[PDB]
DNA sequence: TAACAGCTCTAACAGGAATA
RNA sequence: AUUCCUGUUAGAGCUGUUAAC
């Protein structure tokens, strides 16, 4: 399942809301999900942020 | 040791309406935005015909007339919204039937009412409606009325009057919305009006609402069974149902028999693989031929060892099969504490053990109530004081309670025949049960698959 | 230590460069080798199925390991290689590989000093296992002490070695592969992760609007009981009618198993039919009552007998389900006062046993159905509040009344009812409660069960 | 299926939008059996030329 | 194949209307 | 049968454990 699908986005957001996480595009969400996924591991966080914003997809 | 795995509260699923304006509460969304198919104008005007004894004909007119007038709820006012009439709420005119379409029940039916012969009464009713076989284009929905005087043949051992009538009329391809004295009797007028209006609109061909952001690549199968009390032994009638969403905008809901004789409700290797192959072909026909990337199966009883392999052998590797058994009778029941003034939230699922979870399909829902805004609503507060959690037993899914739990929770909201907020079971289970009753009453239906709009 | 899920996350974030030191698992390892991820894999056993799976996946042979062939392949960056330790020609190769990228070792408990010194020598260098060393075992506590010693030594040296607990190596690799991205169609067709027949999805952490269930945990993992030996075969129906006609002060079943006093056994069974009396120690109560239904009924009846042994409440039966029904004579006890408060309407005293308003002789009382639930490997005592009617076969005549009384027993009222009934049945509130009950304490074969007083509950997981 | 006779009235009125809407609305009988068929052969009589 | 235990479901009736 | 599924009364099917045929 992809990520830009509407159905999968709604299902994932409903799952996130099931565990009491912030609702929708609200403050303290981006940092919240980063600190949730990477559980305070700034090296792994840096590596992921490098991979997502790497210098191969940029045109 | 008194600590259990952390429960997760699945949010209340949203329903899709006209102009894709989502809402959790179905009837309120229907009032505010209208039916989902209103943008497509699929039903257009709704044209309906009558078939009842003349001595009660006026009653039908009355209810139909009162379908075209606003009604304010008096019972369950905490949930039901003010009715605005068919013309306003559904954005569709309600057509007064002409005398040519209007039919009268043939007199001998009354006579056979004394004889207590259900089959004869059903056949006589079909012959009464036979005057409407040629004029199928003129009307969309037939309104058969069965008077209370026929109650002797309404229900008796081995026979169901409505079941037999619909089983006889479905192969002729004309929907009926049978109306008895109950619909007239029933105090709260808005409740019945919502029920009949939604039922008629959906039977015409429209879609009152659809699951919001529903995945079109997942098909949710549901198998159920019914009892026929044979003289020598028992007979188990097993039928399947599908609620998938095609590549279009509308969504499908079709049931079919699983078939020669069965004494146990467990499908063998051959029968289960056959019904699943038929389901796969049905799904392929709608989506140009694409495989279903994930299949849900809801059975009322546990899957056998051979049955699981039969389900597997019918699909390719890409398909993900999550066999699920739904159990309604459990010793468990939940109490919500923060002691909450309202029962445990609907959708709160509790993973008990590996491949065993507790889903609270029944429960309080936030923001749905109309009176006293901002308060939870318990739909079944009249019957039970506290909700009864159903139990899922997983048999095949690789992982994830969220997928099955959210799928089932959303599926318990698209029963158009139901005029309340939700059900106890997914629509797959309830429609498979209804078609199981239909097939058990009438053995000559096993060949063809039928849409939900016929038997709903 | 670290949870398997975070280990999976770290492996998936950087899997292009991570070792593998060592069926579905072997086949998917070959698939990962084909996909150019996890270039270098080391192994100890023969396990010639890795290269066969790779050939099936791709259609070309696999380099299997000359003097320094592994060194030549690694230095020239001509991945992938599959070198077997067979435990110095690999010593230098392992050292260079440890310099290059991190290692995950599965299916190995250590116990070999050669590879132990190999890895310890690989650790010392300035940048050894930069991504991390991951010793994965099916169970953390079952691992050999040398593995934990090496993990602690590496952590002290500054390396990021970890010991994570996962499942079987093949299951671990399947869970890893189900989340690897951008895989060719042919490979997925080849592997497809086979099929998962025995579904087992992990229960989440306890976490922290909680729900309070009615289940009371049973922590008595084993009980002692008696066995009687018969010179002739018996059927369960014959035993049941013998108990009905005699009514001894003991609990009987066939599997012949008993619990109570020996003189009651001598009463129920004559000397001629009795051979000897011995003892049975059912080590795993949960598994036993799950496998055999006779044990299930016997154990639930034993707990029931132990629960109302010293209490004034009466014990009844309805469709083979036991009920703790309040007797009319002892309905005025102070212990029921809390229940008097719970049934009470709008904060008043509430009747708990009386006469139904519109029937001649039916008398109603409050009661709880007590059942045994074997869930997973745990025993739960299941409490369900209910209204009992004195005539068993006339209950339906009070149906309307049953609907009338419970019509407004909502969440707060039902919570009060359940708490009051727990207090009545056990004498203590659900705070630090592991009270003990015993059935037939004055008998050779007695059963003592310790039931957690607090009902099972769980808090919703949140941030 | 059979097209509504109101389609003829709309065609005589020369209203293309309403004619297309009526043709689509005539499809409900088939939509109750959408699984049954694969391709629908919609025919238009020459008398509707004024709205073609 | 005949009992026994439990789990679970349907078959027929009856039945009131959503925090009082 | 506009609906909802709460009870009651029963039976069946699955598993098991014995006795065998
Ligand atoms: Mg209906």
């Amino acid at each position: 399942h992809d990520i830009n699908n509407h159905a999968i986005k709604s299902k994932i957001q409903s799952y996130m809301d099931s565990k009491g996480f912030p609702l929708q595009w609200s403050p303290e969400e981006y940092s919240f999900y980063f600190e949730l996924v990477f559980r305070d591991d700034y090296e792994a966080q840096r590596k992921y942020l490098l991979e997502a914003l790497a210098s191969r997809k940029v045109s | 040791l008194s600590q259990l795995a952390a429960h997760s509260t699945i949010p209340e699923p949203l329903l899709l309406f006209k102009d894709n304006r989502t809402d959790t509460h179905p009837l309120r969304g229907l009032s505010q935005y209208g039916p989902y198919s209103a943008c497509f104008n699929l039903p257009g005007q709704v044209r309906l015909a009558y078939l009842a004894p003349t001595e009660h004909m006026r009653k039908l007119d009355a209810i139909v007339r009162e379908l075209q007038n606003p009604a304010t709820p008096k019972e369950a006012t905490n949930y039901y919204v003010e009715y605005g009439g068919f013309e306003k709420v559904f954005k569709v005119p309600l057509v007064m039937p002409q005398e040519h379409l209007r039919c009268l029940a043939l007199d001998e039916c009354h006579g056979v009412a004394a004889n207590g012969n259900g089959l004869a009464l059903a056949d006589k009713i079909v012959q009464s409606m036979s005057g409407l076989f040629r004029q199928k284009h003129a009307f969309d929905v037939l309104l058969v009325y069965l008077p209370a005087s026929w109650k002797k043949c309404f229900e008796y051992d081995g026979f169901d009057l409505h079941d037999r009538i619909k089983a006889k009329v479905a192969p002729l391809n004309l929907p009926i919305q049978i109306i008895n004295d109950t619909a007239l009797t029933r105090q709260c007028r808005a409740n019945v009006m919502w029920g009949v209006s939604v039922a008629l609109y959906a039977k015409a061909g429209g879609i009152p609402w659809k699951l919001a952001d529903w995945d079109k690549d997942e098909a949710y199968i549901g198998l159920s069974y019914a009892i026929k009390k044979n003289a020598e032994g028992q007979e188990y009638t097993t039928c399947c149902s599908q609620v998938f969403d095609p590549d279009g905008t509308g969504f499908e809901f079709v049931a079919y028999d699983t078939r020669d004789r069965k004494g146990n409700p467990y499908l063998s290797y051959q029968e289960m693989q056959s019904v699943l192959s038929k389901s796969l072909h049905l799904y392929q026909s709608s989506h140009n031929g694409r495989m279903p990337r994930k299949i849900f199966i809801h059975k009322t009883t546990h899957f056998t060892e051979d049955e699981i392999q039969g389900a597997f052998d019918s699909f390719s590797s890409s398909t993900e099969i999550e066999l699920v058994q739904i159990i309604q009778s459990t010793n468990w029941y939940g109490l919500k504490v923060d002691p909450a003034s309202y029962p445990v939230d609907r959708g709160l699922y509790q993973p008990l053990t590996e491949s065993e979870c507790l889903l609270w399909t029944q429960g309080s829902v936030m923001g749905v109530n109309q009176q006293n805004p901002g308060q939870p609503v318990f739909k079944e507060a009249a019957l039970t004081p506290l909700p009864n959690p159903i139990m899922l037993r997983r048999f095949s899914g690789n992982g994830g309670w969220h997928a099955t739990c959210s799928s089932i929770l959303a599926l318990t909201k698209v029963d158009w025949n139901n005029n309340t907020l939700y059900k106890k079971l997914p629509v797959t289970l309830v429609y498979s049960q209804v078609f199981a009753d239909v097939v058990k009453q009438t053995p000559e239906i096993v060949n063809e698959i039928y849409d939900y709009r016929f038997f709903m | 230590v670290l949870t398997d899920n975070e280990f999976y996350q770290h492996y998936l974030q950087n899997s292009q460069h991570m070792m593998w030191f060592l069926n579905i698992g072997h086949r998917v390892l070959a698939a990962l080798l084909e996909m150019n991820q996890t270039k270098v894999v080391f192994t100890t056993n023969f396990d010639d199925v890795i290269e066969t799976a790779f050939s099936d996946i791709s259609g070309k042979h696999l380099s299997v390991y000359g003097s320094y062939a592994a060194l030549s392949a690694l230095n020239t960056e001509a991945f992938p290689i599959y070198a077997k330790i067979h435990g110095r020609e690999i010593h230098k190769c392992f050292l260079a590989a440890a310099i290059r990228f991190g290692l995950v070792v599965s299916g190995y408990s250590g116990r070999d000093e050669n590879v132990m010194t190999m890895l310890r020598a690989a650790i010392d260098q300035n940048n050894a296992f930069p991504h991390g060393l991951y010793w994965t075992v099916p169970s953390i506590s079952k691992s050999e002490p040398a593995v934990q010693d090496l993990i602690t030594y590496a952590q002290g040296k500054g390396v990021r070695a970890y010991l994570v607990e996962t499942g079987t190596f093949d299951e671990m690799l399947s869970k890893i592969w189900r989340q690897v991205k951008d895989k060719p169609a042919a490979i997925d067709a080849k592997v497809r992760t086979a099929r998962v027949c025995p579904v087992s999805i992990p229960l989440p952490g306890p976490g922290k609007p909680a729900l309070r269930t009615n289940a009371l945990p049973v922590v008595t993992q084993s009980i002692r009981c008696g066995v009687v030996t018969l010179a002739s075969p018996i059927t369960f129906s014959e035993l049941k009618e013998r108990i009905s006609q005699k009514s001894p002060k003991a609990l009987l079943t066939y599997t012949v198993l008993f619990l109570g006093g020996e003189p009651e056994i001598r009463k129920i069974f004559s000397n001629d039919e009795i051979n000897s009396i011995g003892q049975y120690y059912i080590d795993e109560i949960a598994q036993s009552v799950a496998a055999s239904t006779f044990l299930k009924s016997f154990v639930e009846e034993a707990i029931l007998t132990a629960l109302l042994r010293e209490k004034p409440i009466l014990h009844r039966v309805r469709h083979r389900t036991h009920y703790a029904v309040i007797p009319n004579a002892s309905a005025k006890d102070d212990r029921f006062l809390d229940l008097r408060k719970a049934v009470g309407f709008k904060g008043d005293l509430g009747y708990i046993t009386g006469n139904v308003t519109n029937a001649k002789e039916l008398s109603w009382a409050e009661a709880v159905s007590i059942r045994l639930e074997e869930r997973g490997g745990k025993l739960w005592i299941m409490l369900k509040p209910e209204i009992w009617i004195k005539p068993l076969d006339r209950r339906e005549e009070a149906t309307d009344f049953i609907r009338s009384r419970r019509r407004y027993r909502f969440n707060q009222c039902s919570y009060q009812i359940l708490d009051a009934w727990i207090k009545i049945l056990f004498g203590s509130i659900g705070g630090g409660g592991t009270v003990n009950i015993s059935c037939f304490p004055d008998a050779e074969f007695k059963a003592e069960f310790e039931i957690g007083t607090r009902t099972a509950f769980s808090l919703g997981v949140g941030y």
